[PDB]
DNA sequence: TTTTTTTTTTTTTTTTTTTTTTTTTTTTTTTTTTT
DNA sequence: AAAAAAAAAAAAAAAAAAAAAAAAAAAAAAAAAAA
């Protein structure tokens, strides 16, 4: 891959092949154990999802050693959670200190006391959504530098080595492997990190006066193709649809909560185009 | 040992005593009539029957008597600006109900009371409610558990309990679990709990309470309107009794000049006490109108002209020049450098020499200490922003007239 | 979609006798691993000797 | 004693046995419970609705059902009763009589997970007010809603809240798996006739039906069903009508004028008058509505000096505007200095003109542009 | 051997610090006009 | 094709409340003193 700079300045058979690919990567496991024995760490950089390959490595090979699987594609993990996991569950040493580098210091001084107790560390998506800062990669590089801890990892983002300098890459004694499966990212894109019908469904739940306030907003937006607060308050007090100002303010706040009215500074727009508002007004008559 | 004494304190077995005087207090027969008026006009001396609050007394009395007699439980919210007789009327209602219960005209009941501003956290309401039942001081988790075991479980014969909650806005926070718990326990049939909640703002249930808490709070509400000049005169002439110590026009002046500002009853009963103290040192036995005029000038203070007149000469030149920079630039917020340029212009006109900008910064800090101007920390000299806290017409009223 | 992936947890522990020489005897007693270990230990001691002699 | 106090007692706004407005919802919940009992499969459920619509009353009526009492283990947890979000495991261990080693929340979680792994009866965990468990990470709520996916676990849980889309907004990750996303059940607000039937059931519970003719019930329900639709406000106005009519008439049925007066009831000092008039004048004559306290005080002083009334200084004026804030006419945005506090009028000007009721003074102040 | 005294650890409770929310204001980028 | 300016959206303070960590005080078990 030798990219050209001029592009920047001018601006079935498949399942059998995937099974053969997965068997070919399954053959690599004794060589991976021999490589992990010499102090190197395994890194996989293929195209597709490498969750099943690392799960097969943990199942078929590491069925008796201490293993900390870390799902880095989880949108809500913290480095404190992994450090507390190591400290409390593996070493039985309680909760880790609040500064993470002191926690890695204590993990090094405690793992230096116990040789022949290897901790395997399997980080799916080392470039995950909450591991993309410099601090978590410094913590993981200090963890992988320990001779007792052996690390396997996967990377998928193309800008992954931008956060590894030469010191982190010297601590991460990586052995790079092209484990290119063609499996789709089912698990990795399932999480939170990656409308007319909703408007009708939340409009059926409102009461009568709430519907009337929203119909006043719809009629004003359809006549003028964001309405002020004073015209809405005058039209609500004319039809006796509200008692005072504060009930209307709370009702419009409820409208902001269910994504029906968007407030701007009081300008109250509906984020729906005019033809759909016309069909919606014909739906209510 | 004091640790055993504190373990007795948490158990509620030792009374929190206060020191007693070595000398016996003064007798009532030695007091002058001005002294009797000054001790009757105190705000701590509540009457047994409050004037001009008869309708609110009838409303709260009918509410609490009905909730006691039906043995059902519910809630109320009374409101009004401070000084309008809310807590005095509620405790007068509850004292009348306890006098009826001691005469077996009403079923007997328990009366717990808390205050939102006497607590360091809103969670301490559980500690202070449970302390008034048993006497024990516990943690708020155990007190919450014991209050839930008291209110949610049916146990005949449970007595009716009336919980007055002053300062309801302090018990609100973001989570709103304390106010939800206090207003949710009357909804259970096992708890014969009647909650009265006192606060200042009328629209507290819709402003900062949630929807379910406003639903539980109900709509049976009362508002205490501020005192007019007729009512606020009736209060003071009730406190004086049949004495002729106050002139009839003096109390009218106090009521007319306090009712126009706030409607507070403490304000009138403090201005009348200050007028009595003025009449005492003037060696007269009556409180005429000019004593009330001097007391009204003292209590409703306006002492910014006196501060500008007693500023030094360089301070007054600085105060003229800040107003000159406001007039020149148009905006109200001025930097120090343009103020110092106008300072040197005005000092060159007036014939004086001015101190250098360091001592001018000392003058600016000295005026900002009195809050005559608003100024920053002097670490950013020549670029700090100088608001003028006094109005520009008070400076020209003080330095010309 | 699997039991291994959870919606709440992010880290999973499989502790087997953890308290407070990875491979087996079948490869360590082989001659190629012994000669590899011996050659690597010689070369690593030689490079450490050279770096200490350069820094002294 | 008489019919009025009997009606005031029997409305009661408290826990009941009959629920005439909730018949399809109770049958649907019974069908959900019976279909998950007969297949012995676990299932989540999230019921929601406006406050006062009948959710807790329904799921407290169903946690006293004797057949579901014999077939499964019922647990009710109100979630404002917990000291923290992570204490729900401690509360559930206390409600299930589990034995823990103790003194960490993770061990309580492990004890609950072991109690779900084995079983002898099905578990029904009702978490009422489940919006109180929502946090930043939501480890607790995602841990709880994953228990139907746990292998061999038989817990079927119900979460009650007010928000229509709490499972969509605060439980986004549950949509990724069809095993995990809870079945939804909305409790719609009450209509007019449902509130009428609730009143006619509560009044026939103690045979006090003669106090309310049908016309006033059909007016009170017509207002309350249109305003909010909850039954707590309906029963509160229905109790307040009788407790006002007992004060008024001391057997007279309550008239339409009494409930109309109570329904329109539910649904000044001189310096505060002069403050409100200058705020209306400053908002009428100027298009910049960012009024500070000092800029308002300067116009107030000239308006007072024009009428030859002695004006307050800034220190009493701040307290005066603070007292007008309590009535709801204003809202004071707080800043670092009291001169720079921002007054925001929160009534329209006709409400101020009707509330001050001193139009001879109001028309005199609004015509004086020159003092601004 | 059995009762009492003093130590250490652990547990709970309170206080302080850090992190999060939440409101307001500022700065940067966008859309629309002008050359 | 490129400049500008009126407004909208990203961000930047900040300020106010809460989550969590630290620190201290009270309680349960331990080990020694002693009758
Ligand atoms: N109608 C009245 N007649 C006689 N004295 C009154 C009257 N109203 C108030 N007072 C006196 O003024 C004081 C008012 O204190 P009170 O407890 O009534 O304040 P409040 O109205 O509850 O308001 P807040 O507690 O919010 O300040 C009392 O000490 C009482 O002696
Ligand atoms: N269908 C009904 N028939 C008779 N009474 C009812 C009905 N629904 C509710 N109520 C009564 O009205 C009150 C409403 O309280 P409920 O337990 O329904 O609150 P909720 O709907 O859970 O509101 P929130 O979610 O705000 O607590 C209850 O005391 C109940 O007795
Ligand atoms: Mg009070
Ligand atoms: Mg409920």
């Amino acid at each position: 891959f030798v990219p050209e700079s001029d592009g920047y300045f001018h601006s079935a058979e498949h399942e059998g092949s995937i099974n053969a690919i997965m068997e070919e990567y399954r053959s690599y496991f004794p060589k991976w154990m021999c490589i992990l024995n010499e102090g190197f760490n395994i890194l996989l950089y293929g195209l597709g999802s490498k969750h099943q390959l690392l799960q097969s490595f943990h199942r078929e090979v590491l069925h008796k050693q201490t293993v900390l699987v870390v799902n880095g594609f989880f949108p809500s993990l913290t480095i404190k959670d992994m450090l507390d996991s190591i400290t409390s569950d593996i070493l039985d040493a309680g909760i880790s200190p609040a500064n993470p580098h002191e926690a890695v210091d204590m993990i090094e001084e405690e793992f230096a006391l116990i040789p022949e107790t290897h901790l395997f560390l399997i980080v799916h998506n080392l470039d995950g959504a909450m591991l993309r800062n410099v601090k978590a990669q410094a913590i993981l590089s200090r963890l992988a530098r320990i001779p007792n801890i052996h690390l396997l990892a996967s990377i998928d983002h193309i800008n992954t080595p931008l956060l590894w300098d030469q010191g982190k890459l010297c601590s991460f004694n990586f052995s790079w492997w092209d484990c290119t499966t063609m499996l789709p990212y089912t698990n990795e894109t399932a999480f939170e990190n990656s409308a007319l019908s909703s408007m009708r469904s939340v409009f059926s739940s409102l009461t009568t006066n709430s519907r009337g306030i929203y119909m006043l907003i719809v009629k004003y937006q359809l006549k003028n193709k964001g309405m002020p607060f004073r015209d809405l308050y005058s039209s609500c007090r004319e039809a006796f649809l509200v008692s005072s100002d504060l009930a209307l303010r709370a009702q419009l706040t409820e409208f902001l909560d269910h994504k029906l009215v968007k407030s701007k500074r009081e300008q109250l727009t509906i984020p729906i185009d005019g033809a759909l508002l016309q069909q919606f007004l014909e739906e209510q008559e | 040992t004091p640790s055993q004494k504190m373990k007795k304190i948490r158990a509620g077995e030792l009374s929190p005593s206060m020191q007693q005087r070595t000398d016996l207090p003064a007798k009532d027969s030695s007091k002058s009539e001005l002294q009797l008026a000054r001790e009757q006009l105190h705000v701590s001396v509540v009457p047994k029957s409050l004037p001009c609050r008869e309708r609110e007394f009838e409303n709260i009395y009918a509410f609490l008597e009905g909730k006691i007699q039906d043995q059902c439980g519910g809630c109320m919210y009374v409101s009004g600006v401070p000084g309008t007789g809310k807590t005095a009327t509620v405790t007068g209602v509850i004292r009348t109900l306890q006098r009826m219960a001691k005469q077996n005209e009403l079923p007997a009941f328990e009366y717990l009371e808390i205050n939102g501003m006497r607590l360091t956290e809103p969670r301490q309401a559980y500690v202070q409610i449970y302390k008034q039942l048993t006497g024990k001081t516990v943690s708020w988790e155990q007190a919450h558990a014991l209050l839930e075991k008291r209110f949610t479980t049916p146990a005949p014969r449970r007595v009716t309990t009336v919980l007055l909650v002053d300062e309801l806005d302090i018990l609100c926070n973001r989570r709103q679990d304390v106010v939800y718990n206090l207003l949710d326990w009357p909804t259970k049939s096992a708890a014969k709990l009647v909650v009265v909640t006192i606060a200042n703002t009328m629209d507290l249930p819709e402003r900062l309470l949630m929807g379910k808490v406003t639903s539980r709070l109900g709509l049976t509400r009362l508002t205490f309107q501020p005192y007019s000049h007729k009512q606020l005169q009736e209060i003071v002439t009730a406190r004086l009794g049949g004495s002729e110590t106050f002139k009839g026009e003096a109390v009218q002046l106090v009521a007319r000049k306090v009712a126009a500002v706030s409607g507070d009853a403490r304000r009138a009963l403090d201005i009348c006490r200050r007028a009595t103290e003025i009449a005492d040192t003037a060696a007269v036995k009556c409180v005429t109108m000019l004593h009330v005029q001097q007391a009204l000038a003292e209590m409703i203070a306006s002492a910014k002209v006196q501060a500008i007149r007693n500023c030094s000469r360089m301070e007054q030149i600085f105060l003229q020049a800040i107003a000159a920079e406001v007039t020149r630039t148009g905006v109200e917020e001025t930097t120090f450098m343009g103020v110092y340029q106008q300072v040197e212009t005005i000092a060159a006109f007036m014939g004086v020499t001015f101190p250098p900008p360091g001592r001018a910064l000392r003058l600016c800090s000295k005026l900002g200490a009195e809050r005559l101007i608003i100024s920053e920390h002097s670490r950013n000299d020549l670029f700090q922003k100088i608001l003028l806290n006094v109005s520009a017409d008070d400076i020209h009223y003080a330095l010309r007239v | 979609m699997d039991p291994t992936i959870s919606v709440s947890k992010g880290c999973f522990v499989y502790k087997n006798g953890a308290t407070r020489s990875l491979l087996g005897k079948e490869v360590v007693q082989q001659p190629f691993y012994e000669e590899y270990r011996k050659a690597w230990n010689q070369i690593n001691d030689h490079i450490a000797d050279l770096q200490h002699r350069s820094y002294a | 004693r008489n019919k009025y106090q009997n009606a005031r007692r029997v409305l009661n706004s408290a826990e009941t046995q009959n629920l005439p407005g909730r018949e399809s919802q109770l049958q649907e919940l019974r069908e959900f419970f019976s279909n998950h009992l007969e297949s012995q499969t676990s299932g989540s459920l999230y019921v929601s609705g406006q406050p006062g619509t009948g959710k807790t009353a329904c799921l407290s009526l169903l946690l006293r059902d004797p057949d579901f009492s014999k077939r499964l283990q019922r647990v009710y947890i109100n979630c404002t009763s917990i000291a923290s979000v992570g204490a729900v495991y401690k509360k559930l261990c206390t409600e299930l009589q589990l034995k823990v080693s103790g003194r960490t929340e993770r061990d309580h979680l492990e004890a609950i997970q072991r109690h779900l792994k084995t079983a002898k009866r099905m578990l029904l965990l009702v978490l009422d007010e489940i919006d109180q468990l929502c946090t930043s990470r939501q480890e607790v709520l995602y841990t709880i809603f994953e228990w139907p996916a746990l292998p061999g676990s038989r817990i079927l849980l119900v979460g009650i809240a007010n928000s229509l889309d709490l499972t969509d907004r605060a439980l986004m990750r549950l949509n990724a798996r069809c095993e995990l996303k809870p079945r939804l059940m909305h409790f719609p607000p009450y209509s007019k006739q449902q509130i009428v039937e609730i009143f006619k059931s509560r009044l026939a519970e103690a045979e006090v039906l003669d106090v309310f003719p049908p016309v006033t019930l059909q007016l009170l329900a017509a207002k309350v069903s249109a305003i909010s639709g909850d039954v707590r406000r309906a029963l509160d106005i229905g109790r307040r009508v009788v407790e006002i009519a007992e004060q008024q008439k001391r057997l007279k049925p309550v008239q339409v004028t009494q409930v109309a007066a109570v329904l329109n009831k539910v649904y000044f000092p001189l310096q505060q008058k002069l403050m409100l008039c200058t705020l209306v004048l400053m908002l009428r004559n100027e298009r910049n509505k960012d009024i500070s306290m000092g800029r308002l005080h300067e116009v107030y002083r000239r308006v007072c000096a024009k009428r030859n009334i002695l004006a307050l200084d800034q220190a009493e004026f701040t307290g005066t505007v603070d007292l007008v804030e309590t009535r709801g006419i204003l809202r004071i945005m707080r800043k670092k200095e009291p001169r720079l506090h921002k007054v925001l009028l929160q009534w329209d000007e006709e409400e101020v003109h009707a509330a001050l009721s001193d139009k001879q003074l109001i028309a005199s102040i609004l015509s004086d542009t020159a003092c601004l």
